[PDB]
Parts: C-alpha cells; structure tokens; sequence
C-alpha cells in the first residue's frame, strides 16, 4: 500500500485517496485482472502478431522446400536422372542450370530471412525499453505504458515474445464548476500551490486537479504576487487566517 | 501500365483533415485531460498557466504578462506561413518518397525495352521469326532478366517500407507525447523548453 | 483502343512515344489521321466474403475500371475471369476504388467491418446480406468550452490493459552441399567454380542466430539476482495469484502464462 | 505462360510481398492519426483568452 501511495502521488493524486479507498481500489484490480483472463481465452484472434512470425518462418521453409522440385527450364528435377541419361556435356549445361537456380533460391530466402530480423531487433529493443521503463519504474511519457496515467506493469513470458498487463488510472464521473484565476481579499492576488479555484454557486473552495476533495482557502493554501489590477478575470472573496 | 496498378488508401484526405480538427479541438478545449480519460472543459489561459508550472515557472508570469504572450504567439503563427511559402525546398522529405516510387516505377517500365541477351525486346518478333528450339532460348533468356527485375524491385520496395515505418511509428510517438501531453524530454518536441 | 486524337504531327513522322517507350500515337498510312493507343482495360478481381461459417454470399470488387465499361463487357463476352457475373441487379455500386457488384450502397455509417476502398468499407447486416456504406470516424462530441467553466472528476477507475510483443523468432542453418548437390560426388566439382557464396550465407545465418539470443538476453536478464516472494501472505488486499507461479504444477508457470502456452501453436 | 510455369513459386511470394507493405501503410496512417476516440468540435469560434 505504500508502494502504491508513492505511484498515486506520481499522477497528481495525493496520498489520502488512497489510504481512504483501499478497499474499493483493490476490489477493482481483483475484478480487473479476474476479467483479463477471459477476455485472453474468449477472442481467439489476440496473440495474432505472436502467430504471424511462426507461420512466416514455416512458409518460408515450406517454398524454400517446394522449389526443390521445380526444374528451372532443364531436362527433369533430379540429378540422378539427368546423370543417367545422356552425355557429359549436356550434363553440365543441365547441372549448370539447376544450380543456378537453386543459388537464386537460396539468396532469395536470405536476404527476405535478413529483413525480418531486422524487424524484429527494432521490436525487441522496444520490448527492452518498455520493461525498463514501466516495470522497473514509472513512466510519465503518455500512452507509452498504457492508456490513462500509469500505476504499474508485470511481465508475462509467452512463445517467442512478452505480454505487458499494464495497470492505469481513469478518471470518471465529472462535475461542472465555475472557475477563477485569481482571488483579491486586500487589494493583493492570490494565486493557488496545487490546485484549482472552484465554486459551486454560493462558496468558494481550492481544490486538487484530478479528484474533488474542497478546502476552505486560507493563507497556507495560496500566495500573493502583486496588487488585483492586472488580471483579468480575478474574483473577490476572502481568504482566512488560521 | 504494362501490369502495375496503384492503389488508393483506405482514408481519404478529408477524413485525415477530420481527425487533425477533432485532435486540434480537443487540445484547445479539453487540454491535456483528453488522451487519458473522457474530456474534460479548461479555459486557455488557465492550461497554458498550468504548462509554465510544467516548465517550471510559476503562474504569476502567464496572468500578469497575458497580453505580450498572445502577440507573441499570433505573430510567430503568422511568420510561420511566410517562413514555409518562401523557401521552396522546405517540404523536401516529403517529396523524395513520392520522388524515388516514380524513379523505381519508371525504371521498372524501362527495362522491358533491353534485349538482356536476346534477339529483341518484342516478344512477337521472336515468335514469328525463327523455330521452337531457339525460341525456347531466347524466350528463357528473356524471362530471366525480367524475374531478376521485379525481384530488385520488391527488394527494394521492402527496404523503403522498413524506414517508413520507423518514420511512422516516431510519428506516433510525437503526436502521443507532444500533442496529447507535455514533454520533458529534451529537444523531443523543439529546441526549448 | 483507337481513339480520334488531336496531336499535330510533322509531316516526316509516323509513330509517337510516351515519356518513356510506349507507342502513345499512331498515323494511319491512307487516311492520314492521327489516332491515340489505349491499352485495354485491366486489374484486379478481388472477392468480399463474411465468412463460410456464416454465409455463403459473396461480393466482387473490381479495381480501377468503370462499372460501364465491365457491364458492357458482361453483355457479350470480353471479361476473363469467366464466373459467369456474380449476380447483377441493382447491386452495380461505383466506387472511387471501382466497381463493386453484389452489395447495395447505404446511406448510414459506422464502423469499418471490411474495408475496400476510398471511404468504403462493407459488412454482413440484416434475409440479411451483405451492404457497403461509407465509414464512420465515431460520434461527435461538442466540449462545452467557455470563459470560467471547469470540469473536475469526482471518482475513478483502476483499469488493466494487456500489451503484446515479439522478441525472437526461430534460428535455422543451412547446408549448401545437401541443398543443391543432393548426395552427388558429380555436382560438387561444378559448385566450386561460382565462388564462395556458401560461406557468407552461413555467415548471414549464424549472425542471425546470435542475434536471437542478444535479444532474450536482452529483453529478460535485466535483474542481476533472482527473488522470491515470501510465504504468500496479505499484501494489503490485491490478489497476484493469476500472475505469480503456482508450486502445484510442472513447468512452474503462472495461469496466465499456461492460457498463453496454450493458445499459441 | 507455360514457360514461366516451370520457374515455380516466385510469384506467389512477390504478390504477398506486395499486399504486406500495402497493408503496412494503411496499418501506419491509421496508428499516427486514429488516436482519439470521438470526434470533438471546437464551439463557436470565440475568445480564447
Ligand atoms: C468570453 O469573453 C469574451 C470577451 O472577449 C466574450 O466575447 C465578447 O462578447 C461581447 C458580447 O457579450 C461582444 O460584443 C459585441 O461586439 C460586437 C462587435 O461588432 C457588437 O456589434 C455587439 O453590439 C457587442 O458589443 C464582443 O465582441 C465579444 N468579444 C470577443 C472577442 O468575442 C464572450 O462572450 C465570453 N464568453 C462567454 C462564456 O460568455
Ligand atoms: C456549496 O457547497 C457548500 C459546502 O460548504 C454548501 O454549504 C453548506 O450547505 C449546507 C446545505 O445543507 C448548509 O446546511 C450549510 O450551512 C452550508 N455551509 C456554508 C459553508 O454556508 C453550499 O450550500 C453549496 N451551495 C450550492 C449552491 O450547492
Ligand atoms: C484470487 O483470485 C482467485 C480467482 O477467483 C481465487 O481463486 C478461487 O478461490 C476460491 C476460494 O478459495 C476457490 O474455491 C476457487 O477454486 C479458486 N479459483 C481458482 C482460479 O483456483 C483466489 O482464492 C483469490 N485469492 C484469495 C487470497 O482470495
Ligand atoms: C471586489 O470586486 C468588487 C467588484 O469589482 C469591487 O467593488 C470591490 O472593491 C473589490 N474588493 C473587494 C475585495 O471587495
Ligand atoms: C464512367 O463513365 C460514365 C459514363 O459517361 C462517366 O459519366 C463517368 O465520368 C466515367 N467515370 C467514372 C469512373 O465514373
Ligand atoms: C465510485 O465508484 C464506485 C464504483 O462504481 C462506487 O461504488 C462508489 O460509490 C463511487 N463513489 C462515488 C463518490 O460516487
């Protein structure tokens, strides 16, 4: 719980929140990583970037063997044959040809088998960033490990690659309020530390930046810089001293 | 045209244009609450005084300094369609793609006019001028240069394809960190904070 | 195609060429007139179908010709696909990516199922059969923007999203003398005149090799020693039992990693 | 035709080449561009501070 304390007071969210809701947050991260599993076994179409490395590497084999039997415009596809049936020289001609043929084969599948690695090592460096970044810390790059602000990550190994569960927080359930840069009490602006001006019609309160949770505005929860005539939309309330 | 089509793309232009005004409206209206959740409305003034605290000056500045910081932002939007309309050779990544496929597609279409060995370039000049034996030659001859040929082409069609990806995928990354958000990454999103 | 043009030629001149060899133009030797070359209409017969399982009814899209020009080669006999037309009616739909027959053009829109072309995408909806419609990009939403208006979040959601990544694929090797002289004491002699081929591609090959261990190794061993959780205890409420290993289980994997195991063939 | 069909399977694997990369594009304008979820409109165009 700590542990997640400091990951919530790494989006904005202070450490209150919390400690005031574990219950309700765990209960959520249960049903969350309960419904990952069936989402995973349901669809069967989602380790398909997984599956079309392997069937790429078979088909390659798979022509790479096929064009074994094709005969390249020479008189059959096979040595044994071709050896046994007519004259030295002609035997070379024909051998001439079908090794010709089986060389363009060869560098065709290397340089096809050269581009694909490639790929992959710009994919695998990808996967190495986002380990060390999301799991072995926090990220604040957006939608780097995750939609949403980022809480965590854990690894899972799978054939041939990695799956990311990649944990986040999502706001909900909006409110309108009426906002206000700044606050003249006497003659002087006040100007927030860590939160927003906000009324709800009748009273004025500071609040936070991503979860409602009001405060009276006093002295230690804003600062004064220069008199209230160069603001624009600078509204007049009070702000007490404790 | 001898066997080469082009393809149109799965979004036209005018929906691109629409995704460019949805992003650009929610970046002006919402902020930077639109990429991580549902939007949520801001004034202007008060976002951009939330960016200076993200690059670490306080608020004071922005509120008290409105007006210069708007004439400074209108006039550099301004200068930025001159600076773009008088250099001609500004958009020059973009035009070396389109530069190089019709280099490649022309090239192609030319090498059906090399003889690669053989009697004549027109197939129907072989044919009607001498027997099948021969004609098997050349024609073998024939189709050899021209697989050879495509098998360039594709080659390096692929190759080009892997550094657009790249380009692509750092596009993303951009629109994803510099549009939907703020960056602290140096020299990622301009030279300045 | 012979066409009536309107190329001035010079009187010496026969022929015309393109920009790069095609016979563009010709001069007919009698009449004296110029006429412009059109190569015959061509492309792709692509195939739309929403799936065996469920239907049988297909669709055909022509690529990049004019529904004329294939209706007036359906009557008579000029196409080359030789499918005898895919049933016609009301359902010869032209589209910028071309013609499309057996599907009828709607006026709604929302999200792609199959795409075709330019705006057009087409899908299997309700007697039910397949339609084409012009895609959707989502719902519009208006911000309510103003002077001193805000909007602040009074709850939250804690939610999980999975991710999924290569890192490796499969290490192969290559032996030249069994691949191209097969078990031949007379093709090896033959293969030593075209050089050292062989030995770059096994070089290319083994580079390929190592480079699949770099990357697991890289990707993996980010942790200098190896830690075990404690006797497994109340770690404040959050579960961790899907994703940590279970000692009751050859392999010592963990559920969603067996789930994983055994999905992927 | 029947000359070419004795030189095998390159065809294949050029049009599946050919067909990847054209997926590819389309797979890379829509990962750049279709980030956001709903269509959003700018009101009246107004005061923006
Ligand atoms: C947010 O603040 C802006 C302040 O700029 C408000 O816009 C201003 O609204 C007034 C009317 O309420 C406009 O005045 C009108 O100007 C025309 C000029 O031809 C005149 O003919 C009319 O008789 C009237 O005086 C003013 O132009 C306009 N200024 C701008 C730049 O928009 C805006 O209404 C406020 N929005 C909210 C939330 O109410
Ligand atoms: C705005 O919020 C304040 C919260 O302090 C509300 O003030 C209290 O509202 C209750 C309503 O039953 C009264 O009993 C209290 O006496 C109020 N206290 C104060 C600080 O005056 C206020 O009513 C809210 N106004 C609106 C328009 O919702
Ligand atoms: C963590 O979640 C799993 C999944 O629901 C819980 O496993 C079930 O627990 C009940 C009660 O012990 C058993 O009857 C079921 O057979 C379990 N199902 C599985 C998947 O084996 C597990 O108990 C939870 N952990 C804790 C500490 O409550
Ligand atoms: C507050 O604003 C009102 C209206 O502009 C003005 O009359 C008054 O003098 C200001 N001072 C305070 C803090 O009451
Ligand atoms: C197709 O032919 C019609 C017949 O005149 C013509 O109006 C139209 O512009 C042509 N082009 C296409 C593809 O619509
Ligand atoms: C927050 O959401 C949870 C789950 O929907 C709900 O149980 C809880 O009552 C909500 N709290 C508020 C303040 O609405």
């Amino acid at each position: 719980p700590m542990q997640m304390a400091y990951r919530f007071n790494g989006i904005g969210v202070t450490q209150n929140v919390l400690y005031e809701n574990q219950k309700l947050i765990a209960n959520q991260f249960n049903s969350a990583i309960g419904k990952i599993q069936d989402s995973l076994f349901s669809t069967p179409s989602a380790l398909g970037k997984l599956q079309d490395v392997v069937n790429h590497n078979a088909q390659a084999l798979n022509t790479l063997v096929k064009q074994l039997s094709s005969k390249f415009g020479a008189i059959s596809s096979v040595l044994n044959d071709i050896l046994s049936r007519l004259d030295p020289p002609e035997a070379e001609v024909q051998i001439d040809r079908l090794i010709t043929g089986r060389l363009q084969s060869l560098q065709t599948y290397v340089t096809q088998q050269l581009i694909r690695a490639a790929e992959i090592r710009a994919s695998a460096n990808l996967a190495a960033t986002k380990m060390s970044e999301c799991v072995l810390g926090q990220s604040k790059r957006v939608d780097f490990c995750g939609k949403g602000y980022h809480l965590m990550s854990f690894p899972q190994s799978a054939p041939h690659g990695v799956v990311f569960l990649h944990v986040t927080y999502v706001p909900a359930q909006e409110k309108n309020f009426t906002t206000a840069p700044a606050i003249c009490h006497d003659g002087k602006a006040h100007f927030p530390r860590e939160g927003v001006f906000v009324s709800n019609g009748t009273h004025w309160f500071v609040t936070q930046r991503n979860f409602y949770e009001p405060q009276i505005i006093t002295t230690d929860n804003t600062f004064v810089s220069g008199n209230c005539d160069v603001v624009i939309g600078i509204v007049n309330n009070t702000v007490y001293d404790p | 045209f001898n066997g080469l089509t082009v393809l149109p793309p799965l979004l036209t232009d005018e929906m691109i244009a629409q995704y460019t005004s949805a992003l650009l409206a929610g970046t002006i209206t919402s902020g930077w609450t639109f990429g991580a959740g549902p939007a949520l409305q801001i004034p202007f003034p008060m976002q951009m005084a939330y960016r200076f605290n993200g690059i670490g000056v306080t608020q004071n500045v922005l509120y008290e300094n409105q007006k210069l910081i708007a004439n400074q932002f209108n006039s550099a939007i301004g200068k930025i369609q001159d600076s773009l309309f008088s250099t001609p050779s500004a958009l020059g990544k973009l035009q070396d793609v389109v530069n190089h496929n019709a280099q490649a597609l022309n090239t192609l279409v030319k090498q059906l006019s090399s003889k690669f060995g053989a009697i004549s370039s027109v197939l129907n000049d072989i044919l009607s001028r001498l027997d099948p034996p021969e004609a098997e030659v050349q024609i073998d001859r024939l189709i050899t240069g021209r697989l050879q040929s495509l098998q360039t082409y594709v080659t390096q069609q692929l190759i080009r394809a892997a550094e657009i990806r790249a380009s692509a995928n750092l596009a993303a990354t951009k629109m994803s960190e510099c549009v939907l958000g703020q960056s602290k990454r140096v020299d990622f999103c301009g030279k300045g904070y | 195609v012979l066409t009536k043009s309107n190329k001035k030629f010079l009187p010496f001149q026969q022929f015309g060429r393109d920009i790069v060899d095609t016979t563009d133009a010709v001069r007919d030797p009698q009449t004296l007139e110029i006429l412009d070359i059109t190569p015959c209409s061509f492309g792709g017969v692509s195939v739309i179908t929403p799936g065996t399982n469920t239907s049988n009814q297909v669709a055909v899209l022509y690529q990049g010709v004019n529904c004329t020009e294939v209706s007036v080669a359906i009557h008579a006999d000029q196409l080359t696909p030789t499918w005898r037309v895919y049933s016609t009616g009301s359902n010869v739909f032209q589209t910028r990516a071309g013609c499309l027959i057996g599907a009828e053009y709607v006026n709604n829109s929302y999200e792609c199922d199959i795409p075709i072309g330019a705006g057009v995408c087409a899908s299997y909806q309700t007697s039910q059969s397949i339609i084409a419609y012009t895609m959707s990009l989502g719902a519009e939403n208006s911000v309510a923007y103003s002077n001193n208006s805000i909007a602040i979040p009074t709850n939250f959601t804690i939610s999980v999203t999975t991710e999924i990544l290569p890192v490796s694929m499969t290490k192969t090797s290559v032996d030249c003398t069994m691949y191209i002289c097969g078990d031949s004491t007379e093709c090896s002699n033959l293969l030593l005149q075209y050089g050292s081929f062989c030995t770059q591609l096994k070089r290319a090959l083994t580079g390929i090799a190592v480079e699949q261990d770099k990357n697991t190794q890289e990707v993996f061993a980010q942790v200098k020693q190896i830690y075990k959780t404690p006797p497994i205890k109340y770690f404040g409420g959050f579960n961790f039992s899907q994703i940590l290993p279970d000692p009751s289980k050859p392999s010592k994997r963990s559920p969603i990693e067996d789930l994983l195991f055994n999905k992927v063939t």
